[PDB]
């Protein structure tokens, strides 16, 4: 409860702490419950999620990382900071937990259950700073007004399908599939196709935010045959297996990077199979890799039409 | 300084001089000039002729008393003396614009668009009195001081669709205060605050709100043109639509990929680009219909929405 | 240029000279001529005697507070000064045609008949302002600059 008083007619401000009040009203006052409501339970190791929830009573507020120890702070923004509109909301979203300088971010990076919660700037300095503080321990998070949530980070699913007329391909010369499936966690995705003959080709899919990624009209422009695609995703490393191809940068080989090393096995006198035993040798089972691959296989046969049955309206078949 | 205010920085200026005009409503100081020397004057020259004025009391507001013209000592006589010249007070324009440019007044814009408001306008009583703007609340409270910027409360004449304080117009900060109606009374800093001397403009505090886009019809065959609508946005604002060069025809040339969005209403450019170059429907040197990734339509919001069109045809049945 | 746009083809001109006239309306530019030489003028005659104009200040609409009329330095004084006379803008006419001939305004064309229509206009004030043509659908959508026809969007005085 706290009261405004009311004071004589012409009284000064210095002499007024005195005298009684003329008149007197009171009110209460309540804090409030500012709360997460995006990021909560299951998530995906990379995968960009929205943030959002309520600040009643705060004008900015800071997102912190916990796992038996410190709360850590994300860089999310420039300023560390949330705005807070006239509905006592804030929302920031599709930013990338994993992706950030902080070190909540690195424990968030690896896969387990931690703990995120939402604390008020104001509360967040410690040392009168004009800024989010780096750091804040269970205590100074616990005394000001905050809300904690549960999460759960996992490791990158990936799955695919590709669009076969019979099990085979459209003519050789213009050979047409698509791809759909989902790719969460990941921001793009590879397709390869390899004929027995030892030509390669490759086309880059860029996924959607939502981790579902869904390409139509694919040229497969490989000899008449038999044809196995992969699919390939770069797991949480973000480097294709070893990260150091053997031809190349030996760092930071991403699919890109890759497509030089693919563009040299076409050229060699190896076959499909070949091929196909490098390329599984080198992108998955070098130095034990978390990026995943699906693979399919079908024939690149020349187009034909045929007319199986011909019966009036009833039961024949 | 009658005529100057800005001379000595005051506020109004009542120290009337030899053919200086004289607006009505005027509480005219009988003190120096001609508020002393010849405190009454005589109409000259049309409806004014015959009709007197006294610059010892308060000049009515209204014509039925006062017609406008040129008063002399002499009136209708040859001689020439310390004239006035009578007019009547009028705000001919006033606006509230964005720092980045873009009439804003009457609109809704949210609370973090708000940072840097202005207020602009265009009167005719400058030569006598400052106008002055007063904020008030949805319940007319009067919060002035308190969303002030870094200026005084005084509108000079003139100097309309400033987007800066270094000359002209108010600056006013929104982000503090919540969503609802706010009024902005512009009047005269003593005694014209009458009629057309005083204006009420609005302005609309919203929530922070998404670019909504709307058709008129959800399910169209081909060669029917469909209009859309584009609301939510900051008011002399571009903003891009854009359409997936594969739900476009195969068989599409760069041609037809480049007329998909018509030119219709406020949209302001069409053509198609991609991540490194365009093509504009004024040329022909940028992608060809594979090598552009998306086509656009450049549109720039006037008012709360803008208004485009597109033709269906050329696009895949899906 | 004040009078003929079409000699730099511009679409309006608010430098005001000695003598021209000028409509309800128009905001007079303060950087050349009588906008800068002599902001303030007073009617000579009639009506306008004795009420003031101010060329600073956008001319109101309306009559009932600047009667038509000629405006002086002196007024109603003997000495000629550089003088304004004020009019009011009006289209005097305007119509639909098609290039065959024939007013085609208000009636019903087939849509194979619409290939080639004229629009056509005699007004006032081609002095001051070209007038300029806004073609709206039912839904009152601009389509000009879709159904416009190798020419610009104004049209000439007379003709
Ligand atoms: C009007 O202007 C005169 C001239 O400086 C000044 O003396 C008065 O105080 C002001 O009201
Ligand atoms: C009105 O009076 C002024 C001087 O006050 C004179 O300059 C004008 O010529 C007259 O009409
Ligand atoms: C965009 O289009 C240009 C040609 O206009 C091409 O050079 C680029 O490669 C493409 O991304
Ligand atoms: C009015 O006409 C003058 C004369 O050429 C020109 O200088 C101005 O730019 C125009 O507005
Ligand atoms: C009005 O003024 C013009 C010159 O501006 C003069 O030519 C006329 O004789 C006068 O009535
Ligand atoms: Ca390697
Ligand atoms: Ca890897
Ligand atoms: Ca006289
Ligand atoms: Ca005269």
């Amino acid at each position: 409860e706290v009261d405004l008083e009311v004071y004589d007619a012409g009284v000064s401000a210095t002499a007024a702490v005195g005298q009684d009040a003329t008149n007197d009203i009171t009110l209460t006052i309540e804090e409030g419950g500012t709360t997460l409501s995006s990021p909560t339970g299951q998530y995906v190791v990379g995968s960009e999620v929205d943030i959002n929830g309520t600040a009643t009573s705060s004008d900015s507020v800071a997102i912190y990382v916990r796992d038996d120890g410190d709360w850590q702070l994300l860089e999310i923004g420039g300023d560390n900071e949330i705005s807070v509109d006239s509905d006592d909301t804030f929302e920031e979203e599709d930013i990338a937990l994993s992706g950030l300088s902080g070190d909540g971010s690195s424990i968030l990076s690896l896969t387990g259950t931690y703990r995120i919660g939402v604390i008020d700037a104001s509360d967040a300095d410690v040392g009168g700073d004009g800024s989010v503080d780096d750091s804040l321990t269970t205590s100074e998070f616990t005394s000001g007004v905050s809300s904690s949530n549960s999460i759960r980070v996992t490791d990158q699913a990936l799955t695919g399908q590709f669009t076969t007329i019979n099990g085979q391909v459209a003519p050789v010369e213009t050979g047409t599939v698509d791809i759909n499936g989902t790719a969460s966690g990941a921001n793009s995705v590879l397709v390869i196709f390899v004929d027995e003959r030892g030509n390669v080709n490759y086309q880059e899919v860029s996924v959607d935010s939502d981790g579902t990624y869904d390409e139509d009209d694919i040229t497969v422009g490989l000899t008449q045959g038999r044809v196995t695609a992969h699919i390939l995703s770069v797991g949480r490393d973000s480097a294709i297996g070893d990260g150091s191809l053997p031809s190349g940068p030996s760092n930071g080989a991403t699919l890109n990077d890759l497509t030089g090393y693919l563009d040299t096995l076409d050229q060699n006198n190896n076959n499909g199979e070949q091929i196909n035993e490098l390329i599984a040798s080198e992108t998955v089972d070098e130095t034990a890799s978390d990026d995943l691959i699906v693979t399919e296989t079908f024939r690149l046969a020349e187009s034909s039409t045929s007319i199986d049955s011909i019966y009036p309206d009833a039961a024949e078949a | 300084e009658r005529g100057n205010l800005d001379a000595d920085s005051e506020s109004f200026n009542k120290t009337i001089q030899s053919g200086d005009r004289v607006f009505l409503g005027e509480e005219i100081s009988t003190d120096a000039g001609l508020g002393a020397s010849n405190p009454l004057l005589t109409g000259t020259a049309g409806n004014s002729e015959g009709v007197s004025l006294d610059l010892s009391s308060p000049i009515p507001q209204t014509t039925e008393n006062q017609p406008l013209g040129t008063y002399d000592v002499d009136g209708s006589g040859s001689a020439t003396t310390p004239n006035v010249t009578l007019l009547a007070p009028r705000i001919t324009d006033s606006e509230i614009l964005t720092s980045s440019g873009g009439d804003v007044t009457g609109s809704a814009i949210s609370s973090s668009d708000a940072g840097n408001l202005y207020v602009n306008a265009d009167y005719n009583y400058e030569s006598a009195e400052k106008v002055e703007v007063t904020v008030e609340d949805p319940s007319g409270t009067d919060i002035t001081n308190e969303v002030l910027s870094g200026t005084d409360t005084f509108v000079d004449d003139g100097s309309i669709g400033s987007t800066s304080s270094t000359g002209g117009g108010v600056g006013i900060d929104m982000s503090d205060q919540d969503a609802g109606e706010y009024t902005i009374i512009l009047e005269g800093a003593e005694d014209l605050d009458f009629g057309d001397a005083t204006e009420t403009m609005t302005l609309t505090i919203s929530s922070q709100d998404e670019i909504g886009i709307e058709l008129d019809s959800e399910s169209v065959t081909q060669g029917t043109d469909v209009q859309y609508t584009v609301t939510n946005g900051i008011d002399g604002n571009e903003h891009v639509v854009a359409m997936d060069l594969s739900d476009l025809q195969n068989d599409a040339t760069t041609e037809q990929a480049k007329e998909v969005f018509r030119n219709i209403g406020d949209t302001s450019e069409v053509g198609i680009a991609n991540s490194s170059a365009t093509n504009t429907s004024g040329s022909s040197t940028g992608p060809t219909v594979e090598t552009a990734d998306i086509a656009y339509a450049v549109v720039e919001i006037d008012g709360a929405s803008a208004v485009g069109g597109i033709e269906t045809q050329y696009l895949d049945d899906s």
